[PDB]
Formats: structure tokens, C-alpha cells, sequence
């Protein structure tokens, strides 16, 4: 399926450490060469590092160089970034991305990316309360309710309304960081006013560092 | 190392319009360029490798082009869906070295928000604040004022706007205003209102509640 998989990225304490790990899927590690990028948030595309299994050669931008250690084990068809020391600037989604075999040296596949956050701070458990659509929130008819995850560190929440079922006028809004330094969002879908009362209308918020995965339904009263 | 000097930084152009991002390299890095498209909070995405060449799959709206060290990508048709920030990356040398990102924007008729007032959960109550939601739906363009009247007073304090990204077939944002408040704030005061004046409308109307 040539899939690339991160995982390792979560909060870590100024000074701390993190191992990524990318998943290596429908091709062989050795082929290519293979990449750690960074997008901090708000900013722009960064190379962190890349390397070529094979032979396990390696080069690393000097942004990272003596803290950062890229590695790969051919077993398991796998590839990991050691990142030691880090400062809250390394504070960034990281994507591995691979080199399209040989002598097509583009970024042709890409991981999901994982999200590392470095910071003190801890790991906050998200609230979820439901949406009142009252007579102060419909149209007459298509009219709107949702949930709202309150209070949580670090970043992020997969909300799954319906788990998913549900997709149409699904907007769940960026988080925005509060005055605590806790994140609150509002996730919200639009319904006609008659089936308030007809089918099962669930956000399940998840909060993956605090394992915490809270289906709250709304209802109208 | 070789710098990738990528202009403009930020666009606004409606459907079908001729669309052309320029990224200068600082050395002669050959045709070892290759352009990506990354859809918010998703992973960049392939568009054209060796500076001209078209990724498999990829529309033939996009295109690509060279002058020795000055390159092109031209969207013939812009499409809504075509709504991400692109970028150039030169690969001739390490490190691999991309643009500052061209950031596009969809240009579209004016769409006036569809306001709703929602009250603080009793859970919420229980936990003890009393948070407010007054959510602005699906409106073009983007700038507006959620002004909260709370029992007819304007707070500055609480005011929180989490804005949505571009919609990819309608190219209308959503925004979300929260009234921050310790239950204490919110024990007293009874009538509770949030009031909007965007580009899309000709009179600011306001949505407000009362505790039954």
C-alpha cells in the first residue's frame, strides 16, 4: 500500500527525550532513503534528518546535529529518530517520508505525522458537555447542536461524531489555548428540527496522552 | 545551505483563475526541484518532481516549470479544492531545502453566517464554570466581530474565536466566540447575548438565551 506510520510523539519535559518510530508499509526500507521532517506549528516545512538503511548512512541537519540520532532496523522494516535534549522549539508535528527508489529523489510518500510538545506542563484529561439546541438555536428548522471539550493538555482531541457515522456540517473548530494554559474546542453538526428526537447524536472526544475517550450525547433539554 | 526563496507568501484567487507560484533558488540547483500541496493539518502531498514533471494521479491543472534557477507552479483552473499551502523543495544538494509555503485562498460570493446561541452544561455548572458558545456558520469573507451584550455589557476578558480553515466546496469559514466564566461570574447574571455585523449582512443580529 507504500504506507508510512509515526508514533512516539507526545508531551515532553524541556531537557527530555522522545523516541519516533515511522511504520515502513508495501516496500523495503533498504530500496530508498528515508526522512524525518518537521513542521512546527504555524510554520513552514523543516529536514530534520534522513538515511539510507542499506548501509545505515545518515546525514542530519545542524538544527538537531549531536542530540537528534536517526536509526533503522531492516527486521522489522522500520525507522526511528532518537530526539534527546529537546528545547520547545523542536516542539513540532515530525513526518517521515521516504526517496521515490533510486534516481527519483522525491518525497512521493509521507507519514500522518506525530505531534511531539515540549513543554513542562502536564497532561490534562478533557471535560465533554453537550449542546443545547433550544429555541434561541434553530433556523425554525435545519438547526445546530454539538460539545465542546473544555479543559486538556497537550494537543490533540480526534472527535468522532456518531463514531463517525455522522460527517456532513461536521466543523470542529481549532483548539484555543486558555488563560490556564489549558486547550478548549467546540465541535459542532446541523440537524432539521424534527430529528432532535429521532436518531443518536454522539461526539467521542479522545484525548489520546490522557487516554480518556468520553461519548457524550446531546440532547434537547 | 541553498535557500529556496518562495513568493508570494499569502494569495486569494476565485475558481478557474490563472494561478502562479514562483520559488527562487539561491544556486543553480538544476531540475532537482519538486513542488507539494499540504491540506490543512494533513501531510504535504507530491505535485511535481524533477521541477516539471507531473506526479501519477495528479490533475493536469498543475504544472511546472524552470528558468535556470527560477520555478513555477501555474494552476490553469483553480479549484476549491485546490485550497492548501503549497511548496517548493530543491534536492540537489544536502539538506533538502523547501519554500516559506504559498498560502491560497478561495475568492467566492458573499455568505452571511448562520449565528446560534448555546447555554453552560448543568455537568458544567457541577463542575463549576459557566462557559458560553456563540457559533458564527458557514460565511464569506473571513472578517467580522462577535460583540457578547451579556445583561447589556461588552467584556473583554472572555472573548476566545477559533475560526475553521477554508471549506473545500464552498470556500466559507465557520468561527466560534466562548464567554470564559467561573460559575461564580455566571451564578448572578440572567439574560446572556452575542452580537455579529459582517460583510454579509445589513443590520449586526444578535442571538441571546434566559435561564429556565
Amino acid at each position: 500500500e507504500v504506507q508510512l506510520v509515526e508514533s512516539g510523539g507526545g508531551l515532553v519535559q524541556p531537557g527530555g527525550s522522545l523516541r519516533l518510530s515511522c511504520a515502513a508499509s508495501g516496500f523495503n526500507i533498504k530500496d530508498t532513503y528515508i526522512h524525518w521532517v518537521r513542521q512546527a506549528p504555524g510554520k513552514g516545512l523543516e529536514w530534520v534528518a534522513r538515511i539510507y538503511p542499506t548501509n545505515g548512512y545518515t546525514r542530519y541537519a545542524d538544527s538537531v546535529k549531536g542530540r537528534f540520532t536517526i536509526s533503522a532496523d531492516t527486521s522489522k522494516n522500520t525507522a526511528y529518530l532518537q530526539m534527546n535534549s529537546l528545547r520547545a522549539e523542536d516542539t513540532a508535528v515530525y513526518y517521515c517520508s521516504r526517496w521515490g527508489g533510486d534516481g527519483f529523489y522525491a518525497m512521493d510518500y509521507w507519514g500522518q505525522g506525530t505531534l511531539v510538545t515540549v513543554s513542562s506542563a502536564s497532561t490534562k484529561g478533557p471535560s465533554v458537555f453537550p449542546l443545547a439546541p433550544s429555541s434561541k438555536s434553530t433556523s425554525g428548522g435545519t438547526a445546530a447542536l454539538g460539545c465542546l471539550v473544555k479543559d486538556y493538555f497537550p494537543e490533540p482531541v480526534t472527535v468522532s461524531w456518531n463514531s463517525g457515522a455522522l460527517t456532513s456540517g461536521v466543523h470542529t473548530f481549532p483548539a484555543v489555548l486558555q488563560s490556564s494554559g489549558l486547550y478548549s474546542l467546540s465541535s459542532v453538526v446541523t440537524v432539521p428540527s424534527s430529528s432532535l428526537g429521532t436518531q443518536t447524536y454522539i461526539c467521542n472526544v479522545n484525548h489520546k496522552p490522557s487516554n480518556t475517550k468520553v461519548d457524550k450525547k446531546v440532547e434537547p433539554k | 545551505d541553498i535557500q529556496m526563496t518562495q513568493s508570494p507568501s499569502s494569495l486569494s484567487a476565485s475558481v478557474c483563475d490563472r494561478v502562479t507560484i514562483t520559488c527562487r533558488a539561491s544556486q543553480d540547483v538544476n531540475t532537482a526541484v519538486a513542488w507539494y500541496q499540504q491540506k490543512p493539518g494533513k501531510a504535504p502531498k507530491l505535485l511535481i518532481y524533477s521541477a516539471s514533471f507531473l506526479y501519477s494521479g495528479v490533475p493536469s491543472r498543475f504544472s511546472g516549470s524552470r528558468s535556470g534557477t527560477d520555478f513555477t507552479l501555474t494552476i490553469s483552473s483553480l479549484q476549491p479544492e485546490d485550497f492548501a499551502t503549497y511548496y517548493c523543495q530543491q534536492h540537489y544538494t544536502t539538506p533538502p531545502t523547501f519554500g516559506q509555503g504559498t498560502k491560497v485562498e478561495i475568492k467566492r460570493t458573499v455568505a452571511a453566517p448562520s449565528v446560534f446561541i448555546f447555554p453552560p452544561s448543568d455537568e458544567q455548572l457541577k463542575s463549576g464554570t459557566a462557559s458560553v458558545v456563540c457559533l458564527l456558520n458557514n460565511f464569506y469573507p473571513r472578517e467580522a466581530k462577535v460583540q457578547w451584550k451579556v445583561d447589556n455589557a461588552l467584556q473583554s476578558g472572555n472573548s476566545q474565536e477559533s475560526v475553521t480553515e477554508q471549506d473545500s466546496k464552498c470556500s466559507t469559514y465557520s468561527l466560534s466566540s466562548t464567554l470564559t466564566l467561573s460559575k461564580a461570574d455566571y451564578e448572578k447574571h440572567k439574560v446572556y447575548a452575542c452580537e455579529v455585523t459582517h460583510q454579509g449582512l445589513s443590520s449586526p443580529v444578535t442571538k441571546s438565551f434566559n435561564r429556565g
